[PDB]
């Protein structure tokens, strides 16, 4: 079924691959070329992780964890019961993720709209890749990556970070969590105002622009204005998301310690290193 | 290629917004500051002016004071010594009192005093603040959107501070002053809690965190996508249905089966942040008062 | 135990949140539709939303959603298919009859309003005081569509004032005349202004605004719809 201003825009047109041939809507959704892709990587990916759980013994969806090949298997292929599974669904999830992104775009072309949507999809397949592709390769082993399973990954981010002491000390962590901290507040924010415009006081007109602007300028002395805060939470988000990519990227690769340890470039420097008083000396 | 409107390709300046009166007192409101070309390019150039009335003054005052106060301690601690000062910046850390004391007010200031004067001028900042951004938007006829959306901020931060270490016995449960201590004492509280992964509250806040960024990219992107049908302009939208509007809900509802509209977005936004702290806020108050151990209440329950 | 009892009780309150949440959406585009206009049997598991009311500033009316609900205008678009979810193919010109990418919306015929109730959006020329701060300034520049061919020449900027942006570029056509052109569909270079949506003949089929010192909400959804629409429809010269 459809919206009741939906039907003028459901025309032929914005297809990448498939001509006219995908170019249709199963109820709500569009298909595509992308959507047959999407639904094939996303029936095999789940079909293999069922697979997986009828070798595990449970059905308990708190219980099913496709681990990846112990560590020795290196970058090889691993046999199915062994690793191989999880293999094989990552492939699944990554072709699903990069199909559904290309939709996406299918979707803006037809639409008439920016590509921004699928654009900032891709950073957080990005960070999937990053966890699950590029740190495994570059630290030499597929086990390295996190297992599929709701309460194992957790585990899986425990261990990881404890390698490495508080994690915490990680700099590149530490700007990722301000961009994540400061995202939320930016989202509770706009969020309020623009429902705060909307839904003003009882016996009130509807508030325009300038009243948002007005309340930003009077709390703070600076409103971003309707297009910046947009653009500001579209920044945040991806930042946050770059620099957690980058925070693991750069662990287990160039970095081994605990990573306390970096700051240090700044405490035991030559010339106020040896000074006594302070916590380190 | 293609402009993408994430950066102006020219600005344009004007006769600076005084802005709406209402029933702003404008006694309080101050002159207008200068415009930022560097600010233009991403969002607007205007500075300023700002409200500073009462409630705002009392509430830089107790803000300074919890400063002059966490800083006054970082130079003793420092000896005085501005070069250790730089060096040892992070690692300062203004702790409240030892267990032994319980909760009292009683603690020598070298011993705790210190940290419970600094909450003193905390509290009082962070309250007046809130007051604040309630009585800015009262005074403006809006919603109290942004005060409800905060207190959800001040619970988290009530909890960690005062209505957790209160319900404990000892002040010494509370969070210490310091960039680095600040978070051994976020590391030190998840392992004496045995993990605080499996405290369900701390997945439920990090859902939400992530699901935080996910909903503000979403929308983020989705408003610059649709600004080439003045889409950003969300309160015209929400009062008269646009082209901008309609695009957004059929590029998500094609997408993933649903969609919102222009108002019910900004609901989704403000309930997906609230749910973060507020969350967080139940999951530690219930740490160590009702359950020790967070892995084994699981393994139960 | 009393952690229990929150956990348990927090998942009540998401799914009377999530619920109370998808009915607010709901407020536009419902009741569902079959293709052929009428309502649909299916219209999902949440009920439509008990109606609300905005008061407009300005005396602008009252909007009460949800509510009757029409395109109130003629939809040039013919069905593809016997059954459901097939493309419905423009019966004419899709740009000139605003169908697909090239849609717009009946917006109200006024123009948006500030907080004063001033015009929001106005030509630079009659905004007092109104420059151009930095960039690039394209007044005076050719217009290039996609063909690479000369449109006409920038002769003003119109700027949202109290967000102080520039929104449209008015271009003069060969013949004399005007047409807004939106400025996040252009990108403004050391020596021209380039379209890419548009090719330079196609540029005069952009509607016309009624007053030369004001743009209503309608000829707004109208303009931008057009320029976005010659991404699909104007792409094969
Ligand atoms: C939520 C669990 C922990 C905690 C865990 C972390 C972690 C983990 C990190 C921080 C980091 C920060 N925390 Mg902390 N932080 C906590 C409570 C607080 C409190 C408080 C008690 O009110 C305050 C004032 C701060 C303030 C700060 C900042 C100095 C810093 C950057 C965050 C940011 O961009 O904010 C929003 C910014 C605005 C301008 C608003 N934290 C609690 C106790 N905090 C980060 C850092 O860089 O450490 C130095 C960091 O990685
Ligand atoms: C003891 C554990 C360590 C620790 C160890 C680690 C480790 C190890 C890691 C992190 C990572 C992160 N940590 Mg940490 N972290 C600790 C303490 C903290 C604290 C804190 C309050 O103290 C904070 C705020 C954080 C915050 C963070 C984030 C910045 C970051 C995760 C976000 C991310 O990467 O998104 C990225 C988003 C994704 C990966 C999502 C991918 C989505 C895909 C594309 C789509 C999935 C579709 C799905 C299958 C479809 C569903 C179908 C239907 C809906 C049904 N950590 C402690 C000190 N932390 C991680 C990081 O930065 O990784 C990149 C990381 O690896
Ligand atoms: C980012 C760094 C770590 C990480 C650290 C953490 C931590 C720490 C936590 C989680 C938690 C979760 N993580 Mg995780 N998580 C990571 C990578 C992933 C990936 C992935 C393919 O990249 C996926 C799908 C998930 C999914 C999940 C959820 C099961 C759970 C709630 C998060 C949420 O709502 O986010 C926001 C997203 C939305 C609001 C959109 C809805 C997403 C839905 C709910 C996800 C469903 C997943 C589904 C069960 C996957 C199976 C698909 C089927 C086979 C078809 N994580 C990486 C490895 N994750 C939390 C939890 O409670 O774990 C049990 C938690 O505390
Ligand atoms: C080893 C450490 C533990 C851990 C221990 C804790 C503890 C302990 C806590 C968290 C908390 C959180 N953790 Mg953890 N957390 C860990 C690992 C993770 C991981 C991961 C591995 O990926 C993730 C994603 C998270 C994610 C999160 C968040 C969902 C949550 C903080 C929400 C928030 O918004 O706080 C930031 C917001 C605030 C603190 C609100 C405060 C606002 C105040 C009022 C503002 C004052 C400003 C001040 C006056 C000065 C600045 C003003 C200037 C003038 C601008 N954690 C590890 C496992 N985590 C918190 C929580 O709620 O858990 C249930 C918390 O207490
Ligand atoms: C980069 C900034 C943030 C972001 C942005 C973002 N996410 C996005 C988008 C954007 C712009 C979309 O457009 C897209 C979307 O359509 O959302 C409605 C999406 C999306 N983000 C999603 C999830 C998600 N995003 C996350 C994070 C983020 N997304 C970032 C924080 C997270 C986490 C963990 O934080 C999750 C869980 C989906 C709702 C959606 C993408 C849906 C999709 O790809 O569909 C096709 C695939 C399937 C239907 C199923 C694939 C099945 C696999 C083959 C099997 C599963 C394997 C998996 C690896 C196992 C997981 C087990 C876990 C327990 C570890
Ligand atoms: C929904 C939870 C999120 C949130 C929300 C939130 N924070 C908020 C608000 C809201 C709704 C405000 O209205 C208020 C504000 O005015 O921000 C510009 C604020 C605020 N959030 C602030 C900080 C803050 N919020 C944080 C977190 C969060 N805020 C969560 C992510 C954090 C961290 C540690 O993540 C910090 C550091 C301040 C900028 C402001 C409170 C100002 C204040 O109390 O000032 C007193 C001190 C002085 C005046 C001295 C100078
Ligand atoms: C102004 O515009 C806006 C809208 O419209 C007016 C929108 O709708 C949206 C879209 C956002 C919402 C509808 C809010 C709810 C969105 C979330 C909380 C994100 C979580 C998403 C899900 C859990 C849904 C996942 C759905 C899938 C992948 C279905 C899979 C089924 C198959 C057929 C495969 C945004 C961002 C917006 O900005
Ligand atoms: C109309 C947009 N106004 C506006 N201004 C601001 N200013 C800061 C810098 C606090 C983000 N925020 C919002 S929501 C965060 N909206
Ligand atoms: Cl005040
Ligand atoms: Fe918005």
């Amino acid at each position: 079924a459809l919206l009741s201003f939906e039907r003028k825009y459901r025309v032929p047109g914005g297809t990448l691959v498939g001509g006219n041939l995908f170019d249709f809507w199963v109820g709500p959704f569009y298909v595509g070329f992308f959507g047959v892709a999407t639904f094939f990587f996303a029936a095999l990916g789940i079909i293999l992780i069922a697979w997986s759980a009828v070798l595990q013994g449970t059905w308990n969806p708190q219980l099913i964890s496709v681990y990846p090949p112990a560590l020795e298997y290196g970058l090889g292929g691993a046999p199915l019961a062994k690793g191989g599974l999880w293999q094989i669904i990552t492939i699944c999830a990554t072709g699903a993720f990069v199909s559904w992104a290309l939709r996406e775009v299918e979707i803006c072309r037809k639409l008439g709209i920016g590509y921004h949507i699928p654009f900032a999809f891709a950073f957080a397949i990005l960070a999937y890749l990053t966890l699950v592709l590029f740190r495994p390769v570059m630290m030499g082993a597929w086990g390295y990556a996190f297992p599929y399973g709701i309460w194992t990954h957790l585990d899986w981010v425990s261990n990881t970070g404890y390698t490495y002491g508080n994690f915490h000390y990680n700099p590149a962590h530490m700007i990722a969590i301000s961009f994540f901290f400061t995202n939320a507040l930016a989202l509770a924010l706009h969020g309020a105002l623009v429902l705060s415009a909307a839904n003003p006081e009882k016996g009130k007109e509807m508030r325009t622009p300038d009243h948002e602007d007005t309340f930003f300028r009077d709390l703070v002395g600076y409103s971003i204005g309707t297009l910046g805060i947009h653009r500001l939470g579209l920044l945040l988000s991806l930042s946050a998301v770059f620099f957690s990519a980058l925070c693991m990227i750069i662990t287990g690769t160039i970095w081994f310690d605990q990573w306390v340890d970096w700051w240090q470039w700044w405490v035991k420097l030559p010339w106020w290193a040896n000074i006594p008083g302070g916590i380190n000396g | 290629a293609e402009y993408q409107n994430i950066f102006s390709q020219v600005q344009v300046r004007g006769p600076a917004d005084l802005g709406m009166t209402e029933d702003v007192n404008l006694a309080n409101r101050s002159g207008v500051g200068p415009f930022s070309t560097l600010l233009g390019w991403f969002g607007n150039a205007q500075l300023g002016p700002i409200y500073l009335g009462s409630l705002g003054v009392l509430s830089l005052f107790s803000g300074l004071m919890w400063f002059f106060t966490i800083g006054i301690w970082f130079w003793y601690q420092a000896g005085w010594n501005p070069a250790v000062f730089l060096r040892d910046l992070f690692f300062f850390s203004l702790e409240p009192p030892a267990p032994e004391y319980g909760l009292s007010f009683a603690a020598p200031l070298k011993e705790g005093g210190l940290w419970l004067i600094a909450s003193f001028f905390m509290f009082v900042a962070v309250w007046s603040w809130w007051g604040r951004t309630y009585l800015r938007a009262q005074a403006l006829g809006m919603g109290k959107h942004t005060a409800w959306a905060f207190l959800s901020a001040i619970w988290l931060w009530m909890v960690l501070g005062f209505i957790r270490p209160i319900l404990m016995g000892s002040w010494s449960e509370a969070v210490p002053y310091g960039i680095f201590s600040h978070l051994d004492w976020t590391n030190n509280f998840s392992l004496v809690h045995g993990n605080l992964f499996y405290n369900p509250f701390h997945g439920l806040s990090i859902a939400f965190l992530y699901g935080s960024a996910l909903l503000f990219a979403m929308h983020g992107a989705t408003i610059l996508a649709v600004s080439r049908f003045g889409g950003e302009r969300e309160l015209e939208q929400i009062a008269d249905r646009g082209t901008a509007a309609e695009r957004a809900a059929l590029f998500w509802r094609w997408t993933m089966g649903f969609n919102a509209t222009m108002e019910g977005i900004h609901r989704w936004a403000i309930w997906m942040a609230v749910l973060v702290t507020l969350t967080g806020g139940i999951g530690i108050l219930l740490s160590g008062t009702v359950v020790d151990n967070w892995y084994v209440w699981g393994q139960n329950h | 135990d009393l952690a229990s009892l929150a956990i348990y009780s927090f998942w009540i309150f998401l799914a009377g949140l999530i619920y109370y949440l998808q009915t607010e959406n709901m407020r536009e585009g419902y009741p569902l539709e079959n293709e052929d206009g009428t309502p649909a049997a299916n219209q999902g598991p949440f009920p439509l939303p008990k109606p609300k009311t905005f008061i407009l500033p300005h005396g602008r009316g009252t909007l009460t959603v949800p509510g009757p609900e029409s395109e109130d205008r003629p939809i040039a678009l013919a069905r593809t298919a016997v059954s459901e979810g097939f493309p419905h193919a423009p019966t004419g010109d899709p740009m000139k009859d605003g169908v697909g990418p090239a849609s717009w919306v009946a917006r109200r015929d006024l123009p948006e309003l500030d907080g004063h109730g001033h015009n929001k959006i106005k030509p630079m020329k009659a905004a007092a005081g109104f420059h151009v701060s930095a960039g690039k300034n394209p007044i005076g520049l050719p217009v290039r569509g996609c063909d690479l061919e000369i449109a006409g020449k920038v002769v003003d900027i119109w700027v949202d004032i109290p967000e102080q942006m520039a929104r449209f570029l008015e271009v003069e056509l060969k013949d004399g005349s005007t047409r807004l052109l939106p400025m996040q569909m252009v990108k403004v270079q050391s020596n021209r202004v380039h379209v890419n949506a548009l090719s330079s003949d196609l540029f005069a089929g952009i509607p016309t605004i009624k007053s030369p010192t004001e743009v209503t909400l309608l000829e707004e959804d109208k303009i931008c719809g057009y320029v976005a629409g010659g991404l699909m429809y104007a792409a094969p010269k």
